[PDB]
């Protein structure tokens, strides 16, 4: 995919955290951690060091990561991830 | 210094 970016989905329940952490690096959403125990890491899918370019089509590139915040906050269901791995 | 946010 564009920038070598790679599609994943994960699933997501009402009011808990899939479970990684995020930081802004320049104009970029950056996966600093995997929470262990978390679905996040359960999946298999997600890793330290993944850009987020996109979530459920929303662009995730550009944005504060309290913006991602909020909207992972109030997602459900199967989430599809656009990622650059590290 | 850079805040790492948990989704």
């Amino acid at each position: 995919g564009p920038l070598g970016s790679k599609i994943v989905r994960i699933e997501k329940a009402r009011d808990i955290p899939l479970g990684a952490t995020v930081r802004n690096e320049m104009d970029s959403v950056i996966i600093s951690r995997i929470v262990k125990g978390g679905a996040a890491e359960k999946s298999g899918l997600l890793h330290e060091g993944d850009e987020v370019l996109e979530i459920n089509g929303i662009e995730i590139r550009g944005k504060d990561v309290n913006e991602v915040f909020d909207l992972l906050s109030d997602m459900h269901g199967t989430l599809t991830f656009v990622l650059i791995p590290s | 210094r850079v805040p790492d946010l948990l989704v």
